[PDB]
């Protein structure tokens, strides 16, 4: 029916979670600002790949891996998120 | 009413201020009829029809690693960035402060022996109170 | 990794001393519900021992299926000579002992074990 | 210093007594309920407090070495006896 | 230090270094260890691919003799990779003298019977396959001595439960006495009795 | 709920299962192996007997310490009835004999005893009564044991209208009266149709009948899998015996054919798979030795 | 030759006689215990240790003892290292969680800062 | 010295409704069916939650997938933390981000708006020892609580 919830894993350091990271030092304000009432939890961990996951109407959650993404590419999976709404 | 188990009763995920996972161990069983909690959740969801994906504690703690990876590392405080960006967050909406002085709820040791339930139930607790009431 | 072996070199002889292990049990289930004076079938008794053997169907080490190849010609042995009695052989019958609880919500119900 | 439930059944020196709805009162049923009835906590009660003119007092409950280990007791608080930990026998400063 | 010490015996613990000098020096292909313990006890500390012939060397030799098994043993030390310890006990009476051989093994590695050196050890080693699951190669009869016939596990390891896993009873209902899973009206209660302070000093094992 | 009887354990000898059983004529047949089943649970099982203590040795390995109480009782004395009765939340009545005697005929036996334990188990507030009356039992029956346990049955269901009540066809087991009497009797074959229950199959069924809560008021009939002529049952016990004390209502009763209830839920509604007789008959009949099966209809 | 080349994992659950609801459903615990704080000696968390998740202790009906049905509640193994610890874990097929060693951190301790001058380490007694 | 409320007026079997309104014993299949019928009988805002103090990570996560396959996402806390801006977004802007530990390693410590000795003891017996071993400078915002 709809997007409920964007959960992004990261690490603090891995250089695979970088582009996510560039993600957020840049991207994220205005994707807040634009999404005031969606829930995009930034979670870091210690070693973690980078994650994207999407949870859906009734309990339905896509899961995409950002791992070794650039910014771009993290922002265009996320924009494919936001606008699919499956 | 669904009896749960209390933290003495269950191996059980609680996070501190500062961000740290840790776990309780079983010491005793809960008393009576009284089970697990996720398990009665998961009884429950098992019972509705709409059974979730969890049948032991490891799996439940696999989906707690898949909503926030840090709920499973235990014993570490994982640092947390982005300041800058919770800080230009905050600076969207003007909420005004209110003209109330800033007064904590427990000013005294009288306040501190009982703030929950297994506090409020207990008599050592309540010696503490009557103790430094007088 | 290099380790002294038992009987067997590798797993081909292991699964030859598992299938001659086997062949004996098969034989010797009919005498065994016969002067044991079993209330089972010879076919109960032949299946309790393709059961006992798929139990250990998962193991890839030729050291521990040599033990367990020892351990059933010992079981062998003392069920061929009549050294086991009757209540020896039916404790692989767990008879008396009530089925447990299998599904999760079962097992919720009863108690506090996983 | 035995004293009885309503059920009829004895309470010890404890305060162990089976609930009316319990089931585990059928255990005595066509039998007793074997309690002692020289309850410990009464009978120390019965002795009278010693009144000594030391400031502290040594225990070992009598008999010597049939008593109990040689305790030491001030005796400084006018407001309380001082009791001895292991025979409960008080004592008194008398002035 | 009189009254209430254990006398020192150093003309045997001389002697006994002095053989365990001896042992390791005709033996050095099998013999990793050579020890005297303050008692006076020599133990021999081998490989145990020489189970037979260190232990023929000391039946035969003519200054060991070493005739008599006394007895044969092992120890379950969960710690090691090797964790069961077999434990030789030999008693020379010509030389009046006793000496400890000890070797090792883990599950899964046999050790060579020592039936052809003293056929004592024909139950012990037979007890020590019930009680701790170590398989003698080349035994006569090796098979189950002390436990019920269809026992499962080994009962003298350190990780099999005091208590077992099963328990028996007379059933009524088959005419039987019946395996059931234990329970215990009153569980074994655990004691935990070690001192945290240090007692002996001079067993003080060095710290990371 | 009270929390003595909350249950506890693996449901194995030291475990509680909550179960606090009176079970009347715990020393026959039936009660043999109730107290065994209720007893390897960690059940609370009030056995009041009638004989002497020495007949009551076999119900002691039963259980674990304490988990056994005896006590006398007599069938007319409603006073040890309730002092057997008022802790307990199940009674069982097990209560029976296949002949009468010259103290109690079958109305004492099936009537007045039944009624006398249903009665006061009301009055002492057991939770829940479980009655056995045979399946064959009815009014205008030709036997006088089938006659007063349907009026007993009646009795009970109108004075416990909670109880459950259970209709056994013919019970076989290692102390049986049936495939025994059969085996012993060295009466005729007639058109008789039976279908002959085992007695584990009794037991496990009156166990569920204690925990399921929907056994409550109803009336369950416990019956074989598979119903037999009498002619060629009577030979297939002659034939696996390796063969080549009685009355005539014993005899009017196993001339008495084993009728079909199906609007009555049997051992299947329980949860109670009915072994059939040729996997059991051989088990029973060891002891008479010094097989192609019956043909079921 | 005379030795074989097994790369396989070590696994003995099958030999060890165990019952299959007490090697898969049970959790091991890797720890050195804490010290007693009722005392100051430090010779109990020295070692190792292996013990069990607990499970269910009731009261029995007669005596009001601990009854129990876990075979596995007083078992308490002794382990050398951490590493000792984990490979009889694994060998045994028991699922386990390991809790790294907590050693107290180096205090700096002067008895002459119980008198300073000007700092706040002053003890207002002795 | 709380644990002996852990023996007292504890939850020891289900309890649902009768017909007088009076909470009855009951067991586990009776009060979960009668949970259960009336959870799917809701549907996005029809169901809530609200969780307590004392509740395990796992009841958490195992009350937000079950609401979640009812789609409500109403679960929430009895303590209030603002969700303006980031909100709980970002785990730093509500963590204790420098540490317990690193108490030791500041300076100058401003508490706003709280009472440290009874809201977290040993968070307090740390500002202390930094204050009394560092020469910790230590600043309130609030009431004057000893
Ligand atoms: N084939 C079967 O077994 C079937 C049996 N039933 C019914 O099931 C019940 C149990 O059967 P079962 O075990 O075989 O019968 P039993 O004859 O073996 O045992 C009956 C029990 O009732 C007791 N009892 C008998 N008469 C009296 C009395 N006057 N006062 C007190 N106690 C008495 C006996 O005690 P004591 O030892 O002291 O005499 C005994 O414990 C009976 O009601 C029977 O009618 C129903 C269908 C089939
Ligand atoms: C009356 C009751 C009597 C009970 C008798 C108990 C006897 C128990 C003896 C146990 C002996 C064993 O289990 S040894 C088997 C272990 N083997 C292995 O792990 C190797 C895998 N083996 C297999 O898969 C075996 O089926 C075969 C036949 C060797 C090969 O089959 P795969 O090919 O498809
Ligand atoms: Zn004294």
């Amino acid at each position: 029916l709809g997007l409920r919830e964007i959960r992004i894993h990261l690490c603090q350091r891995s250089p695979g979670s970088q582009g996510v990271r560039d993600f957020i030092e840049k991207r994220y304000v205005e994707l807040k600002k634009a999404n005031p009432d969606l829930p995009i939890l930034i979670r870091e961990c210690s070693d973690v790949q980078p994650k994207l996951w999407a949870r859906y109407a009734f309990g339905q959650e896509k899961n995409v891996s950002l791992n070794n993404f650039s910014a771009d590419q993290v922002t265009r999976a996320l924009e494919n998120v936001l606008s699919s709404k499956a | 009413i669904l009896p749960g188990a209390a933290y003495t009763e269950k191996s059980a995920t609680y996070v501190n201020t500062e961000g740290r996972a840790q776990q309780t161990k079983v010491a005793v069983m809960p008393p009576g009829l009284a089970r697990e909690d996720w398990k009665i959740i998961r009884a429950l969801s098992e019972i509705a029809g709409m059974t979730l994906p969890y049948d032991t504690l490891d799996q439940v703690r696999n989906r707690l690693e898949e909503v926030s990876p840090n709920l499973v590392r235990y014993d570490d405080v994982e640092g947390a960035n982005y300041f800058q960006q919770a800080s230009e967050l905050s600076k969207l909406v003007n909420q005004q402060l209110l003209a109330d002085p800033l007064v904590p709820p427990q000013l005294t040791i009288k306040d501190f022996y009982m703030t929950d339930s297994i506090s409020r139930a207990s008599q050592t607790m309540a010696k503490c109170v009557k103790a430094v009431t007088e | 990794t290099s380790v002294k072996p038992i009987f067997s070199r590798d797993m081909n002889e292991a699964k030859r001393r598992v299938r001659e292990l086997y062949r004996a049990w098969y034989r010797e289930v009919p005498n065994t519900v016969h002067l044991f004076q079993l209330d089972i079938s010879v076919k109960q008794g032949r299946d309790k021992v393709r059961e006992m053997f798929k139990k250990n169907a998962h193991v890839t080490d030729p050291r521990v299926v040599d033990l367990l190849v020892i351990k059933g010609k010992m079981e062998l042995e003392e069920t061929i000579n009549v050294w086991k009695q009757r209540t020896h052989v039916m404790r692989f019958f767990h008879e008396t002992e009530a089925p447990r609880p299998k599904d999760f919500l079962s097992k919720f119900y009863v108690g506090h074990d996983p | 210093g035995v004293r009885t439930s309503p059920t009829g059944e004895k309470v010890t020196h404890t305060g162990q007594v089976y609930d009316d709805e319990d089931y585990r009162r059928v255990r005595f049923v066509g039998r007793q309920k074997e309690v002692n009835e020289n309850f410990a906590i009464d009978l120390i009660a019965e002795q009278p407090v010693s009144q000594v003119g030391s400031r502290v007092i040594s225990c070992d409950g009598g008999g010597g070495a049939l008593g109990h280990p040689r305790v030491y007791i001030n005796l400084d608080k006018e407001t309380k006896t001082g009791t001895c930990g292991y025979c409960g026998l008080q004592f008194r400063q008398q002035h | 230090t009189r009254p209430t010490v254990r006398p020192r015996n150093d003309v045997a613990h001389k002697q006994l270094s002095a053989f365990g000098e001896y042992v390791a020096e005709i033996l050095p292909k099998y013999v990793q260890q050579v020890q005297v313990s303050c008692f006076s006890e020599l133990e021999i500390c081998i490989h145990p691919d020489g189970v037979i012939p260190v232990l023929t060397f000391l039946r035969d030799h003519s200054n060991a003799q070493f005739k008599s098994l006394a007895d044969l043993t092992a120890v379950d030390i969960p710690t090691r990779q090797n964790r069961f310890e077999i434990v030789y006990n030999l008693l020379s009476l010509r030389f009046n003298s006793r000496i400890r051989v000890k070797t090792y093994t883990d599950e899964l590695t046999p050790v060579e019977s020592s039936v052809s050196v003293y056929k004592a050890a024909n139950w012990y080693e037979r007890e020590i396959w019930d009680m701790f699951g170590v398989f003698f190669a080349n035994h006569p009869d090796l098979r189950r001595i002390l436990t019920d016939y269809g026992f499962e596990g080994h009962p003298f390891r350190k990780d099999f439960p005091l208590s077992g896993y099963v328990e028996l009873r007379y059933d009524d209902e088959v005419k039987r006495v019946v395996a059931e899973p234990v329970e215990l009206a009153q569980e074994f209660r655990k004691f935990d009795l070690n001192s945290p302070w240090e007692a002996f000093p001079a067993y003080r094992q060095p710290p990371e | 709920l009270h929390h003595a009887v909350i249950p506890h354990g693996k449901g194995g000898r030291s475990s509680v299962s909550g179960i606090v059983a009176t079970v009347f004529g715990a020393t026959g047949f039936l009660g043999r192996y109730l107290v065994n089943h209720l007893g390897r649970m960690g059940s609370q099982v009030i056995v009041p007997y009638r004989c002497e203590p020495y007949d009551t040795m076999h119900l002691r390995p039963m259980g674990d310490l304490g988990q056994i109480i005896f006590m006398d009782w007599n069938g007319r004395d409603k006073d040890s009835i309730r002092r057997a009765v008022e802790h307990s939340n199940v009674v069982i009545n097990l209560v029976g004999r296949e002949w009468e005697t010259k103290n109690f005929d079958f109305e004492d036996v099936f009537v007045k005893i039944p009624q006398a334990i249903a009665q006061v188990s009301k009055e002492a507030g057991v939770e829940k009564f479980i009655h056995i009356s045979h399946l064959n039992a009815d009014i205008k029956s030709s036997s006088k044991y089938l006659r007063n346990k349907a009026v007993g049955e009646k009795e009970v269901r109108e004075t416990f209208p909670e109880a459950t009540i259970i209709k056994p066809a013919d019970i076989f087991g290692r102390e049986d009266r049936f495939l025994n009497y059969f085996a012993n009797i060295r009466s005729l074959g007639k058109k008789t149709v039976k279908q002959p229950v085992y007695i584990v199959d009794v037991t496990k069924g009156i166990i569920n009948a204690i925990k399921d809560p929907d056994a409550r008021g109803k009336t369950f009939a416990f019956v074989g899998p598979n119903r037999y002529l009498l002619f060629d049952l009577v030979q297939y016990v002659f034939a696996v015996a390796h063969r080549p004390w009685t009355t005539r209502d014993k005899v009017e009763r196993i001339h008495t054919t084993d009728r079909t209830l199906p609007h009555l839920p049997g051992l299947e509604d329980l949860g109670v798979q009915a072994t059939p007789l040729e996997l059991k008959a051989i088990e029973v009949l060891r002891r008479h030795r010094t097989v192609q099966p019956a043909k079921t209809v | 030759t005379q030795l074989i080349t097994v790369d396989e994992k070590l696994d003995i659950t099958t030999l060890t006689g165990v019952p299959e609801e007490h090697i898969k459903t049970r959790k091991a615990r890797i720890f050195v215990p804490a010290r007693n704080n009722m005392q100051s000696g430090v010779n109990n968390t020295k070692k190792w240790k292996m013990e069990f998740d607990t499970r269910e202790r009731w009261e029995n009906p007669l005596m009001g003892w601990a009854s129990t049905a876990d075979p596995l509640s007083n078992l308490v193994l002794t382990f050398s290292t951490k590493e000792d610890a984990i490979a009889f874990a694994e060998k045994n097929g028991w699922s386990y969680d390991v809790e790294e060693r907590k050693v107290p951190k180096p205090k700096s301790k002067s008895y002459g800062a119980n008198f300073s001058w000007n700092k706040r380490t002053r003890v207002s007694t002795k | 010295f709380a644990y002996d409320g852990l023996k007292r007026q504890r939850l020891t079997e289900p309890m649902v409704r009768n017909e007088k309104g009076l909470l009855t014993h009951t067991t586990w299949e009776d009060a979960l069916s009668r949970v259960a019928g009336m959870l799917q009988s809701c549907q996005g805002n029809d169901v809530a939650a609200i969780a307590g103090g004392l509740v395990d990570a796992e009841a958490l996560i195992a009350l937000k997938d079950l609401l979640n396959r009812v789609d409500s996402d109403t679960l929430c806390t009895e303590e209030v933390f603002p969700t303006a801006g980031a909100g709980t977004d970002l785990r730093s802007n509500y963590l204790l981000n420098t540490t317990i530990a690193g108490v030791e390693e500041a300076d100058v410590v401003l508490l706003v708006g709280t009472n440290p000795r009874f809201e977290a003891p040993l968070f307090n017996a740390r500002i202390r020892k930094s204050w009394l071993h560092n020469d910790l400078k230590v600043a309130l915002i609030g009431s004057p609580v000893d």
